[PDB]
RNA sequence: UGUCAGAAAAGUUACCAUAGGGAUAACUGGCUUGUGGCGGCCAAGCGUUCAUAGCGACGUCGCUUUUUGAUCCUUCGAUGU
RNA sequence: CAAAUAAUAACGGAGGUGUCCCAAGGCCAGCUCAGUGCGGACAGAAACCACACAUAGAGCAAAAGGGCAAAUGCUGACUUG
RNA sequence: CGAAUGAUUAGAGGCCUUAGGGUCGAAACGAUCUUAACCUAUUCUCAAACUUUAAAUGGGUAAGAACCUUAACUUUCUUGAUAUGAAGAUCAAGGUUAUGAUAUAAAUGUCCCAGUGGGCCACUUUUGGUAAGCAGAACUGGCGCUGUGGGAUGAACCAAACGUAAUGUUACGUGCCCAAAUUAACAACUCAUGCAGAUACCAUGAAAGGCGUUGGUUGCUUAAAACAGCAGGACGGUGAUCAUGGAAGUCGAAAUCCGCUAAGGAGUGUGUAACAACUCACCUGCCGAAGCAACUAGCCCUUAAAAUGGAUGGCGCUUAAG
RNA sequence: GCCAACGACCAUACCACGCUGAAUACAUCGGUUCUCGUCCGAUCACCGAAAUUAAGCAGCGUCGCGGGCGGUUAGUACUUAGAUGGGGGACCGCUUGGGAACACCGCGUGUUGUUGGCCU
């Protein structure tokens, strides 16, 4: 009976890396961050001041402030059963820019570039992604020294 | 030592294995703060050497520094100084090199003059009004030891003279001695001239006239006397002031294919017909045995 | 009070070491693993036999321990006197505990009698999977079939059932009889006690001369 | 007698009757807990705007009677 | 999947299914067919469907209205099989019933339309 | 190994920038314990070498000698460069410069220690006491501070470094003193 | 203010009382068997000689709750121990 | 334990707390630690001096864990955030 | 685990100068090195409080007008020497709202509204405990709070949730109880002399066997005549020795070498005190066709012992009604 | 082809050796009057010029160690979901998806940014 208290159970989340010890590098520090930026969290052990606390560790939040060493960032957690969106002052080294957005800034960069050149043709613009479709009729050649190579079901024996 | 901590083996950075850089003060020297989102910060870097002293202007950035100035001692022979280009006194021109060679390309030379009048004094400049003040550096020594006198203390008051904003103390200023600080401009003075190394090539002719020779060499060659060194100096510190104009050259274009000299390794198809012969040729010798 | 394994039968937790961590484990009253001529060299015992279990079962020390004893006075008997490498392929670090109830004199009430229970280990035990061996004696092929009822008399001492596997490797080491003699044919196989060494080709160069220097030499 | 504490049984049949419940998504968001003086007066950063766009183009070539800063911004 | 199967329809059996047991949706009520005006009156401003063979056309060849063909019917409340059942609880190819039939779900159709 | 050299001689690679001169000389006198007998024996080598040396602690405590944690038992210093070169054959014409074979490290440096302190050209002067010292020559080339600078360190490598066998090859050359195979 | 969200607090009752409790012991019944014993395999060996006439080590697989624990399910508006 | 987010029980297992600290706090500078090898009179298994290797195997009031090498370790400088 | 930290098993190659002393030698270095240390290439087996690596199932976020690029304004706080930053406030320009499927109507307040705050069962994972219809937890589904169909019976299992009716169609079943097959449907398996066996959960039964029968895998002999049987020898070159219960063809047994041909065993034996013979090999027969073992896993048997009389639910079933 | 100062990523860069090296450089190097610091001009601080096969980033070499990437292990291990599946149990088969790891073999052995120079 006990979690309780601050750092328990970050015995393998606030570890480093395997031979990844040692001095930080120096474009930790060189981020920008600002006002409004989707912010993953995962804390780093060797800087032991402004660690966020254990149940934000893999989450992801949105800078909602900026301050001379920390952003806040605002994450949502669960505690049981409804979500409150959590205001947690966190210094840089512990905060990563997300890429799951600007895998999305790359298609509303393309949604105006494909919508551009469709002002000659016209139609379909095709702006919506579409999920695996089955697949197709299509005529597979053997021509490829024909068939048989015929697998039979045969192992055991040992 | 043997396969089993070269797996754990954890190396240091680049530089910090070579000498280079501290990283801890990389780390503070580059620090900006966060809500200043992508300010440069343009610290003052002189690096000495043997025969070069190079001072630069670089600000933090994540592919690299970017340097924005460069002012070497290998120049000073353009504006009037051709031996002794590792002086304190040589210090003090490749530092109002630098800071003359950048008022001019942002044309902050016709406010922040600076200080031709050169005493050895405290200096701090007031900002010119109708707006803010001029052009900040922070000094980036790296590991040289900071003890006073150094010649890298001799371009933070050379590039304060030409009129940029480094913070200051005198402390390490040649001539300011230990007990108290006693502030004292005029062995800051003589040193930014050059005198003391003209009073031992005036001392040297008393104890061991034959050490011209030796140390203070080369004077004897280019002519160069000691009472000349108050005035070659202090001529010099108007014609830097006059034209820095950052020695650009032009080649046009020789960097690339030079000539000859492409220096390829050995590619894997010769390293395997190297291990040809090398193999047959052994056991041919060892049918020498028989 | 080395009350048997008979009721032991569904077993169910994590490896408790004899460590850093539970210290007051006893030494050992088993101890070998191995005995025949255990010197002797690869090129002597070209057969393997192993005993290998096609259940999943927790074999006992003591179990082990006469499997072994039965084994070897079989082989000592039969098949000649150092005829034979036995390799017992299962070391049992297990800690079973026990609770006992100090219950002497009837009347003391304070220990335990369901709260609370620390224990105190007695046992010690090897869990097998299927496939596994348990022990692998390596002899000739001249006693072959001297080799199997050695350890068909140690079947009868184990729980589970087991498997009696003439292996087609040469010896204990990992290679096909075949791949064995063709290896071994030209330099490869440089030999050390129970294993051989393999198929070198790093590094760096050194020891390549050094067998060709004693392949003509 | 000293029964059965502790259980996290029901506990999300329970928590997922009235659902489990997303905040809400607001356009303005609270500026409290806030860097105070990037604040308090850009809250004058608005205050100032007494005008913006029959008074500021004017400012386009009123600032362009001096042609711009269109250089010495560039340290 | 344990509690479902699937497969892939004939044209007969969308037809049959819209024809015989083709329910519809009408400002939330459920409203058989016997008519054309059903279908007409939801979706012929927007999509083009007027017809029954309209919506047999953009449910069995899966055309760009197919959200609203297939959404614009109730689910198919379907009898029960003639023979009933395989077992319900082993998968199609074990020894039969849930998860993908196939071809098989024509069959089965039949039973229930 | 048999790796493909190639050795493009424009000179022969003698050694005129690979000196073998003298770093320095070390002169310890560790006296088992404490008190003014160490100051008696720190004043020997001001005497000696002109430098007032420095009182060297004793790390751990032994009860076997007396010794614990900071108790100041020896008494050093060291004499760099053409001054050693009193101190190191005035007090090996003492050893008479034929000395033993190891005595010789494998890291280049030799020494060795004599007794009879007033062998060095001192009067025996029983204010004092006779002691027994201990003599360090550490050897090496130039660029042996390659690795001593703060900046830009390096490590000097393989030739380079000098062996044993070229501090007795600059034994029986400088002093001709012989190895004495022991 | 350690009983740590914080009364100011020693026993005994076999002379006993009350409210309840099978949310809780004491015995029966149930499950359980570590403990005892009764079986079957393998055979080191014992038995002058002979492994099993009679045994039978080290192991091994079961049966047996009744002693005996463990348990708290039924009963405290009472199942006579 | 705990079943790869967090949570999570038993009189489960292994321990720790009720303090210590004018430095063991603050900060700059210099410095490299465990051990190992070859050496140097008395001096040995260890005393000290000195060279070479040392990925932290040391040390950090820390119970365990994480972390840390021109430091957060060792030494000095002024210091009281 | 031929990576660290912890274990742990065996050898192999060696630095050596640690020897535990040796060995041929007073110690020897004049040689074998003897072994054990130490080093190096391997090795067996492993860890709740070890880990270079590292799933599945998980946790979070995103997937557009609340948007995307502009233009130049505001700011003391804001930073810059920039009233280009950075936030904000405006005008400009932007086809088709930017996966899928859904919408039981969703949103938000108040009575902080009643009851509750003993739970219990199950798959899976788990801890304690020898075990428990025991103790404690994670996960989802259930009973509590719930009828109905099936499991004879039953809180929870399988199916399915329920207005009042008619009709039709459905997992468990179809010899009789009892609705529906003694199936104009089959192929096998199994004979059980005191519980043959008979539907999940589930109402127990093992290890190890069977020349009981059924299938199967490996190896030999074989159409050179085997297999079986009726028909031959089996003594000895010799109590070599081992040996006196005693070994003359034989307990044990260091040891191990010999008959003859168509063809005979220093030979296993209760003990034939020690001897004899004898006969399961060899091989000439007739026979003249398959024989031999070893192994495996179906069913049945065996292993298998309780107390009122008795339970596949009952009857009863045996080319089944298992 | 390179050289330097400042870097970023932080072993494809490290480690062991070996062998080259034009030019700018970088060094080692000389000295202690000055500023500065030591027990000591070795280190640090400062003045600044008389010889090169050590640093240095390398040019590299190595059937090099490590590290890195691929292949293979392997659709293997494990695992989601399912059954009135098996078995006395332990556990195992199949359905429905998902899918590793050591090792093993092969491959390559720093990439680059800004600013100043050199040209074999």
């Amino acid at each position: 009976t006990n979690s309780k208290g601050y750092r328990r159970g970050t015995r393998d989340m606030f570890s480093r890396p395997f031979r990844k010890h040692g001095v930080i590098p120096l474009s930790t520090y060189m981020r920008v961050f600002k006002i409004g930026d989707i912010v993953d969290i995962k804390g780093h052990g060797a800087v032991q001041k402004g660690l966020p606390y254990k149940a934000y560790h893999g989450k992801t939040g949105r800078i909602f402030n900026v301050t001379q060493h920390a952003v806040g960032v605002i994450v949502n957690k669960r505690v049981r059963g409804k979500i409150l969106a959590k205001r947690v002052n966190v210094r840089i080294e512990h905060i990563h820019h997300s890429k799951c957005r600007e895998d999305f800034l790359r298609r509303v960069k393309e949604n105006e570039r494909l919508l551009k050149e469709a002002k000659e043709k016209g139609q379909w613009v095709s702006l919506k992604r579409q999920p695996e479709q089955p697949k197709k009729a299509h005529f597979v050649k053997k021509l490829e020294e024909p068939i048989a190579l015929a697998p039979i079901p045969y192992e055991f024996i040992a | 030592k043997n396969k089993q901590y070269f797996k754990r083996y954890q190396v240091k950075f680049r530089r910090r294995r070579e000498g280079k850089t501290d990283y801890y003060a990389r780390k503070r020297l580059t620090f900006q703060d966060k809500n200043k989102y992508n300010t440069p910060k343009y610290r003052l870097i002189v690096r000495l050497s043997n025969k070069d002293i190079t001072v630069q202007i670089a600000y933090a950035r994540i592919e690299g520094d970017r340097v924005v100035c460069a002012a070497y001692s290998h120049e000073l022979p353009k504006y009037g100084i051709q031996v002794g280009l590792t002086n304190y006194a040589a210090a003090y021109c490749t530092g109002l090199l630098v800071a003359r060679r950048v008022l001019n390309k942002l044309g902050l030379d016709s406010l922040y003059a600076g200080c031709t009048e050169v005493t050895g004094e405290e200096f701090n400049v007031e900002p010119v009004d109708d707006g803010p003040g001029a052009f900040r550096c922070f000094l980036d020594v790296g590991l040289a030891r900071t003890t006073t006198g150094a010649r890298v203390f001799g371009a933070m008051k050379g590039a304060v003279d030409g009129g940029l904003n480094i913070p200051h103390s005198v402390k390490r200023f040649p001539g300011y001695s230990a007990e108290t600080k006693s502030f004292n401009a005029d062995v800051h003075r003589a040193h930014i001239f050059g005198q003391h190394v003209a009073d031992y090539m005036r001392s040297l002719e008393e104890e061991d006239e034959e050490s011209f020779k030796r140390q203070f060499s080369r004077y004897i060659k280019l002519g160069i006397r000691a009472d000349d060194l108050e005035d070659i100096y202090k001529k010099a510190h108007q014609a830097i002031r006059n034209d820095p104009t950052h020695k650009v050259t032009a080649k046009k274009s020789s960097a690339v294919t030079k000539k000859r000299w492409n220096a390829k390794k050995l590619t894997n198809e010769q390293r395997k017909t190297k291990i040809a012969a090398h193999k047959a040729a052994y056991v041919a010798k060892l049918q020498s045995e028989t | 009070g080395r009350r048997p394994a008979r009721c032991y039968r569904y077993c169910k937790n994590k490896p408790y070491p004899k460590s850093r961590f539970c210290r007051g484990v006893p030494d050992p009253k088993i101890r070998i693993f191995d005995l025949g001529r255990k010197k002797a060299t690869v090129e002597d015992f070209p057969l393997c036999v192993h005993l290998v279990s096609d259940e999943y079962e927790q074999l006992s020390s003591e179990a082990l321990e006469a499997g072994r004893i039965c084994c070897n006075k079989y082989l000592v008997k039969y098949c000649g006197k150092d005829q034979f490498h036995i390799r017992m392929r299962l070391h049992p670090f297990h800690v079973i505990r026990i609770n006992k109830m100090l219950s002497c004199a009837g009347a003391d009430r304070l220990q335990t009698g369901m709260r609370g229970a620390f224990g105190k280990p007695q046992g010690t035990v090897a869990r097998v999977r299927i496939g596994q061996p348990i022990m692998s004696v390596r002899s000739s092929d001249r006693y072959k079939a001297q080799v199997i009822e050695a350890l068909r008399r140690a079947k009868f001492k184990f729980p589970g059932r087991q498997k009696i596997y003439v292996s087609k490797k040469w010896g204990f080491t990992k290679y096909e009889r075949e791949r064995y003699e063709e290896l071994r044919d030209d330099n490869r196989l440089e030999p050390d006690g129970c294993n051989v060494k393999y198929r070198p080709e790093h590094g760096p160069i050194a020891a390549w001369e050094k067998a060709q220097r004693d392949v003509y030499a | 007698a000293k029964s059965k504490n502790h259980t996290n049984h029901n506990q999300n049949k329970k928590a997922h009757r009235n659902g489990i419940k997303r905040p809400l998504r607001k356009r303005h968001e609270s500026t409290l807990g806030m860097d105070v003086k990037f604040l308090i007066n850009q809250r004058y950063a608005r205050k100032g705007n007494l005008s913006r766009e029959e008074s500021v183009k004017r400012y386009n070539e009123r600032i362009a009677s001096q042609k711009g800063k269109p250089k010495p911004v560039t340290l | 999947e344990p509690y479902i199967t699937w497969g892939y329809p004939n044209l007969k059996s969308v037809r049959e299914l819209i024809y015989k047991r083709g329910f519809v949706k009408h400002n939330r009520q459920r409203v058989p067919i016997t008519d054309n005006f059903v279908i007409e009156r939801k979706l012929r401003q927007a999509h083009q469907i007027q017809c029954v063979e309209d919506l047999v056309h953009e449910i069995f060849t899966v055309g760009p209205n197919f959200k609203y063909a297939s959404n614009f019917l109730w689910p198919f409340k379907l009898n029960t099989p003639t023979g009933g059942w395989r077992k319900k609880a082993n998968h199609y190819v074990n020894g039969g019933d849930f998860g993908n039939r196939e071809d098989q779900i024509n069959r089965l159709l039949r039973k229930m339309v | 190994m048999a790796a493909v050299t190639k050795k493009i001689k424009r000179d022969p690679a003698k050694n005129p920038m690979r000196d073998l001169h003298i770093r320095k000389l070390c002169l310890n006198i560790c006296v088992g314990e404490s008190g003014d007998r160490l100051t008696r024996a720190a004043k020997v080598l001001e005497q000696l070498t002109g430098q007032q040396p420095v009182f060297s602690k004793a790390r751990y405590t032994v009860r076997s000698f007396g010794i614990r944690r900071n108790e100041k038992i020896a008494v050093h210093c060291t004499v760099r460069g053409a001054k050693a070169e009193e101190i190191l054959e005035r007090g090996l014409k003492v050893r008479e410069y034929e000395l033993r074979r190891e005595n010789f490290s494998s890291t280049g440096n030799f020494g060795f220690g004599i007794q009879e302190h007033i062998d060095l050209g001192i009067k025996y002067d029983p204010s004092i006491g006779i002691y027994g010292l201990d003599f360090y020559v550490v050897l090496g080339r130039p660029g042996y501070n390659v690795n001593h600078r703060k900046r830009k360190s390096g490590t000097v490598g393989f030739q380079h470094r000098l062996t044993k066998e070229d501090a007795m090859k600059w034994f029986q050359q400088k002093y001709d003193g012989i190895i004495l195979n022991t």
